[PDB]
């Protein structure tokens, strides 16, 4: 199993999610 | 003699690697401005034909966005299939390509140099700039089209001499790619054609700025994939070998690629989502699609990661993390292009953000923008044509590169890599803070007060980059490719990938169903206004 | 070895490519979301209106920017924008609070930017359109209109004012 692949999508996904939701957040607030 | 090929592709390497040491000039001014410390006067006195912040960013974004990008987009993509197929390209038609370029480089670079054309990258009407600008620009990237024919033609005379074989695979990459950028063209070529040219030599009175926005970012888009896959090819093909290791899937390589294909043009309203006169139900459509196009990276992220790791066990490094100290740090070539894939991670991210169709209102021409894009072109791209340096220019010159050439290679690559990273952080930082993009803001010094800590940022990035530069200038005048093995274990999937032509129609059937529509209700309906020169 | 590793990289990759996938799906779904809530109103119309950029200054709605602001509803107010080098009409726009505002903007010379500093409005403003879009101002104060697309030297000093009364 590629442990090492998967951490990196893993920080991916959840650098992805952080701005996806932050700029989410900033929308409704400025709404 | 044997390979004449070699001294073209070098021409191109060298021209823009020219070009991006002059656009990037203007950079370290442009990150001091975007962190409230105007240094202007101190550009003005270098290089006096200067006149403003906005022809400097003429230049800049022109030169390093568009020039370079492309100079080494042919340069890696018709030559790395040459070599991968052992064969000759037409010489007379790289050569062709090569002095369209020079020559249509040298007509818009004259007004460039004479305050004629400042008007960005972009070149939005009704903002007007000198013929020769939109004249020279032309020619200029049809010298594309003369390269996509090279490829073609190399792929076809290979597939005469081996029928029932599939495409090897950097070549299904270039070819996939030059038909991808052929689609994507049209648009650009379109507006100058019907528009940019008739209007400057002065044939017609206006241009409708919302149809030459979206014949623009028909073209706007899919060059910036264009740009993206030369870095793309290396890192798949050669980048696994630079790190001890192989690439772990052929297809899932042509995967991503075909899937770049198909999806590069069609999605260029994410660019227009502050437009008006288009059609939301249109811009949600558009949306869709480019968090579709977002895949093929997603794809490339772990097939990627994947190659690295199985470098970094086979170079005996175990743990969560010991495959990735276990990796050649001291090859510049490896490490450049993993940087790069480092700042792509949060660059893919801010990506995505721009894509949602109304996540885009909070960040459209703020800082954000050129934030997230430096991370992509400007570090991913860059920093993977930075480090072939360190093979490709031994295997086109047979000069070898120095121990000491090698390190100050290495420490360009992370000053550079580093300074980005930080104008990232201070650039999305004051993009949240409803700083606007392409602004003379240090002239305005008392604006946006919020913005102090990541205008630091700023201003640290600049000396970074500077420093960065001018190590990577007295570097560069002091100076068998590594293809990767795949590793060992579908023909059904490479198969079908390879009815290429199937693919192509596909292609230009998802533009007509994207953009028909739209233009026609455009063309049905034209509102030329008047040119402004308002610089 | 190899054959092992080939087949578990290429087993957690199907995964991860379906994860990505509903990742970008619950975007998708979480996009389409907003499009049906009020916040959706600063989308710009879909709606092609011409006008003449050369006449705009000179007669109609634009003209007279003391006139801009018009009762079009029991809450609902229309203003007519003019952004142009360098700067806005009317200077200040003022509307009422909690009162739904469609900004009717354009621009008589080159293409502006209309980023309403701490909103979500931020429309492009096309010579001889008129963009068109809807907000509800919920605190009442000075809001900041920035220009954030480049149109000429005086770029980085185009702003306006929008005043929000109670
Ligand atoms: C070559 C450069 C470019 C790339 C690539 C690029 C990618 C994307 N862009 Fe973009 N961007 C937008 C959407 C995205 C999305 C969805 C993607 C996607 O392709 C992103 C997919 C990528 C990922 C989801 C990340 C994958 C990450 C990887 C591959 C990391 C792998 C890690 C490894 C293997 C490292 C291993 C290392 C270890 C050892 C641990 C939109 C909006 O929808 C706008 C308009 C914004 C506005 O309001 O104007 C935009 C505007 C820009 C601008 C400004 C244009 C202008 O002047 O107006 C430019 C120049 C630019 C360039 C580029 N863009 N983009
Ligand atoms: C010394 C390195 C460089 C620095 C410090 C730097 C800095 C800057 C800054 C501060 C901006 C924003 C200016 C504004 O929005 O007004 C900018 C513009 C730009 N950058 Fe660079 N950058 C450099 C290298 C590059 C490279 C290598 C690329 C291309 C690969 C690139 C592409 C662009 C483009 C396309 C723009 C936007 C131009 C426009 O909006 O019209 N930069 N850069
Ligand atoms: C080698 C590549 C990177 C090099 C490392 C980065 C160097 C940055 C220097 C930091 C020391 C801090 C010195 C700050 C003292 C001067 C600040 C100053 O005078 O402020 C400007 C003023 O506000 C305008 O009028
Ligand atoms: C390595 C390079 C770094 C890459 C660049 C990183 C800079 C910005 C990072 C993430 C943005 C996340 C979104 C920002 C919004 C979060 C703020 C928040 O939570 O705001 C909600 C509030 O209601 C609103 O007023
Ligand atoms: C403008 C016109 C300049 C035309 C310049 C074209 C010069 C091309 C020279 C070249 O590269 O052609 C090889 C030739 O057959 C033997 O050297
Ligand atoms: C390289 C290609 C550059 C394009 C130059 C010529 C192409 C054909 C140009 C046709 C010009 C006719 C203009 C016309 O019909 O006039 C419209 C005007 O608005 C009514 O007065
Ligand atoms: C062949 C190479 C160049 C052709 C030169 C063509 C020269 C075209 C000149 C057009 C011109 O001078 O008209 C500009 C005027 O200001 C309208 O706004
Ligand atoms: C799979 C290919 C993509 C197909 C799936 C795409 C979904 C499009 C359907 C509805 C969009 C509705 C958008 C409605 C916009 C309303 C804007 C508004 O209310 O502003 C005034
Ligand atoms: C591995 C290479 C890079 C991969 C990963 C890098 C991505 C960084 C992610 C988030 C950074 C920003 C942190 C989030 C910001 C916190 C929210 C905040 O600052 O609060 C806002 C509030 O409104 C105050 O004014
Ligand atoms: C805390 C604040 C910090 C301020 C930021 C200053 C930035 C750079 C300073 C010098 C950094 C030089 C980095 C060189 C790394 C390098 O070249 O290391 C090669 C290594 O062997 C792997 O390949
Ligand atoms: C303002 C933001 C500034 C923050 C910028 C930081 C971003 C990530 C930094 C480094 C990534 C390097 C990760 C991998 C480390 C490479 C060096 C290594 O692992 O060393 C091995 C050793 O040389 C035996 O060969
Ligand atoms: C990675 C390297 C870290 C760089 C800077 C750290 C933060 C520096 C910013 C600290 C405050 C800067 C400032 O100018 O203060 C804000 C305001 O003026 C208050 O009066
Ligand atoms: C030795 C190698 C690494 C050393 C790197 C230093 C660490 C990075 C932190 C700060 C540097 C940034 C200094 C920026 C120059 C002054 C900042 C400035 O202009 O501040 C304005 C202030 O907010 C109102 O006047
Ligand atoms: C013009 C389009 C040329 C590119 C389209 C390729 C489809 C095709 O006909 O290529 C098969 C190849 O010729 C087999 O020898
Ligand atoms: C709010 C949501 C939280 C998100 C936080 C991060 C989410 C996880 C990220 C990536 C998972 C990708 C891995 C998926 C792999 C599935 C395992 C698999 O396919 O295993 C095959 C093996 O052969 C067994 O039989
Ligand atoms: C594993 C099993 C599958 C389960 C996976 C489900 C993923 C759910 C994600 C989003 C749901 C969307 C909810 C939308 C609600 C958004 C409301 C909001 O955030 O806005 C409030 C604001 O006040 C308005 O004006
Ligand atoms: C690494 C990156 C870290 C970056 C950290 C992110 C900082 C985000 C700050 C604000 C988000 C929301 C900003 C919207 C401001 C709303 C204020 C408002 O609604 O009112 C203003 C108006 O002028 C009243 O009169
Ligand atoms: Cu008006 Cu920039
Ligand atoms: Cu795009």
């Amino acid at each position: 199993k590629p442990k090492g692949a998967l951490a990196v999508i893993l920080v991916l996904t959840l650098t992805i999610l952080v701005f996806w939701l932050g700029v989410y957040a900033v929308f409704f607030a400025r709404g | 003699e044997a390979y004449p090929e070699k001294k073209a592709t070098l021409y191109f390497l060298v021209l823009g690697f020219l070009a991006l040491i002059v656009g990037s000039l203007f950079g370290p001014f442009q990150a001091l401005n975007y962190g409230n410390v105007d240094a202007y006067p101190l550009l003005k006195r270098l290089l006096p034909f200067v006149q403003s912040y906005y022809q400097g960013l003429t230049l800049h974004g022109v030169l390093n966005a568009i020039v370079f990008t492309q100079l080494f987009a042919q340069a890696i993509m018709v030559y790395l299939p040459a070599r991968e197929l052992n064969m000759r390209p037409n010489m007379g038609l790289m050569w062709l390509s090569w002095w369209m370029a020079f020559i249509g480089l040298v007509v818009f670079a004259l007004p460039l140099l004479a305050n004629e054309a400042t008007v960005l990258y972009t070149f939005y009407p009704p903002l007007k700039g000198h013929w020769a600008f939109y004249l020279g620009a032309s020619v200029f990237v049809l010298s594309t089209w003369v390269s996509i024919y090279i490829v073609l033609d190399l792929w076809r005379r290979w597939k005469a001499a081996n029928p029932g074989k599939v495409t090897p695979l950097v070549t299904y990459m270039a070819v996939v790619f030059w038909l991808m950028w052929f689609l994507a063209s049209l648009g650009l070529v379109l507006e100058f054609v019907l528009f940019l040219l008739p209007w400057s030599f002065g044939l017609v009175e206006g241009v409708d700025p919302l149809v030459a926005r979206t014949l623009f970012w028909w073209t706007g888009h899919p060059i910036v994939y264009f740009w993206l896959l030369p870095a793309y090819a290396i890192i798949y093909t050669i980048l696994p070998k630079q790190a001890g290791g192989k690439l772990v899937s052929d297809p899932m390589a042509r995967l991503a690629f075909l899937l770049f294909l198909l999806l590069s043009t069609p999605v260029g309203f994410h660019h227009q989502f502050a437009d008006p006169g288009i059609d939301p139900t249109w811009k949600m459509i558009h949306s869709v699609l480019t968090l579709f196009v977002a895949v093929p990276s997603l794809m490339t992220a772990f097939t990627v990661a994947a190659s690295l790791e199985f470098a970094g066990r086979l170079r005996g490094g175990r743990g969560l993390f010991g495959w990735i100290r276990a990796l050649p740090w001291d090859n510049p070539a490896f490490v450049a292009p993993v940087l790069g894939l480092l700042g792509f991670i949060p660059g893919g991210a801010g990506g995505i953000v721009n894509a949602s169709f109304t996540l885009d209102y909070v960040v459209h021409n703020t800082a954000w923008v050129p934030g997230h894009f430096h991370l992509q072109v400007a570090s991913l791209v860059t920093l993977t044509a930075m480090g072939s340096l360190y093979w490709l220019l031994p295997n086109l010159t047979g000069k070898p590169i120095s121990d000491a050439q090698r390190r100050l290679g290495l420490a360009v690559v992370w000053l550079w890599f580093l300074g980005m990273m930080i104008m990232a952080v201070g650039l999305h930082w004051a993009g949240l803070l409803n700083v606007p993009r392409r602004a003379y803001i240090a002239q305005v010094p008392d604006a946006y007060p919020h913005a102090a800590v990541p205008m630091v940022f700023n201003v640290l990035a600049g000396i970074v980059l500077l420093v960065a530069l001018l190590l990577f200038i007295y570097g560069l005048f002091s100076v068998p490719l590594p293809f990767a093995e795949v590793i060992s274990g579908d023909r059904r999937l490479v198969l079908a990938m390879d009815r290429i032509g199937f693919w192509f129609a596909v292609a230009a059937i998802l533009v007509v169903l994207a953009y028909g529509p739209t233009l026609v209700q455009l063309f049905g309906h034209l509102n030329p206004v008047p040119g402004w020169r308002l610089w | 070895d190899e054959h092992k590793a080939h087949k578990a990289i290429l087993a957690y990759e199907k995964g991860w490519l379906a994860f990505s996938l509903a990742m970008l799906f619950v975007f998708i779904a979480l996009i389409a979301y907003t499009l049906a809530t009020h916040t959706a109103g600063v989308i710009p119309a879909g709606k092609l209106e011409r006008v003449d950029p050369t006449t705009v200054r000179q007669e109609g709605p634009w003209a007279d920017p003391a006139q801009a602001v018009v009762q079009t509803g029991p809450n609902q107010y229309t203003v007519y924008v003019l952004a142009f080098a360098f700067g806005y009409q009317p200077n200040p726009i003022e509307v009422p609070q909690g009162a739904e505002i469609v900004f009717k903007i354009t621009s008589p010379d080159v293409i502006h930017g209309f980023h309403v500093e701490g909103t979500n409005i931020n429309v492009e403003v096309l010579p001889g359109e008129v963009s068109t879009v809807r907000y509800t101002f919920k605190r009442p104060g000075e809001y900041r209109i920035i220009c954030n697309q480049y149109c000429g030297l005086g770029h980085q000093n185009m702003f306006g004012t929008i005043v929000v009364k109670e």
